[PDB]
């Protein structure tokens, strides 16, 4: 749903190691990243399928 | 752990790995059936792995137990990270021995200048990702509350304490949350948050466990 999909990926300040997916706007595709468990932002989806389904 | 050393095997026998398919947070064994960790490490299926040294090789020493109850503190605040602590009740008691043991809860709140040992399998680089196979260790001090407040102005509550080096170069990192900070043989802190990993003037802040000893004790009792 686009505004979410332009935000830069963010780990946040917490120190857990959760693999998440974010949409990358230059490359037009969901890429994986590591999320720390708190904070961060909306470009943070649990799967590739759900990420491309929102932003692709 | 950025800037630490590999722990001698089975020297941190109370260190556990919380696992859901992959390692995502650490924890501490405080008796045969309960594990303490950070509340932001909540998931609904958690498997606790005890006796681990190399997290990617079956070594023969390990015990794998599923989490039967996960209880976060009632006042955990997901925005400020105030009261970031949770208890896990294992489905069965573990078998205690040379490489799987308990750590003592605090007798009192350790003063500034105490040396602590922080351990974990979290990322080892400040820029980039490198997940160690083997448990890392770090010797660091508790900072004066003032230094801690001055580094994170307005965001430190009475339930938080900072450990580290204001010069940067060493510090816990992603994958280390929930892990033990033991000072003088007592569990004084739980790895929680910081900005970046090992960046100057951004030390590690931990949940101050000495403020929760009656909560832990009463929660074990009630269930």
């Amino acid at each position: 749903v686009r505004e979410v999909c332009s935000e830069q990926a963010e780990t946040g300040p917490c120190r857990a190691m959760i693999s998440r997916w974010y949409f990358d706007v230059t490359e037009g595709k969901c890429a994986p990243f590591f999320y720390g468990g708190c904070g961060g932002n909306r470009n943070n989806f649990d799967t590739e399928e759900y990420c491309m389904a929102v932003c692709g | 752990i950025v800037g630490g050393y590999t722990c001698q095997e089975n020297s941190v026998p109370y260190q556990v790995s919380l696992n859901s398919g992959y390692h995502f947070c650490g924890g501490s064994l405080i008796n045969d059936q309960w594990v303490v960790s950070a509340a932001h490490c909540y998931k609904s299926r958690i498997q606790v792995r005890l006796g681990e040294h190399n997290i990617n090789v079956l070594e023969g020493n390990e015990q794998f137990v599923n989490a039967a109850k996960i209880i976060k503190h009632p006042n955990f605040d997901r925005k400020t990270l105030n009261n970031d602590i949770m208890l896990i009740k294992l489905s069965s008691p573990v078998k205690l021995n040379a490489r799987v043991a308990t750590v003592a809860l605090p007798s009192s709140c350790a003063p500034a200048g105490t040396q602590c040992l922080i351990s974990g399998w979290g990322n080892t680089l400040s820029s980039g990702v490198n997940e160690p196979d083997l448990l890392q260790c770090l010797d660091a001090p508790l900072l004066p509350q003032a230094d801690c407040e001055a580094s994170y102005p307005g965001k430190i509550t009475d339930n938080m304490v900072c450990v580290g080096f204001l010069e940067g170069g060493k510090g816990s990192c992603q994958g280390d949350s929930g892990g033990p900070v033991v000072c003088n043989g007592e569990l004084q802190g739980i790895v929680s948050w910081g900005y970046g990993c090992a960046l100057p003037d951004n030390p590690d802040v931990y949940t101050k466990v000495c403020n929760y000893v009656d909560w832990i004790q009463d929660t074990i009792a009630a269930n």
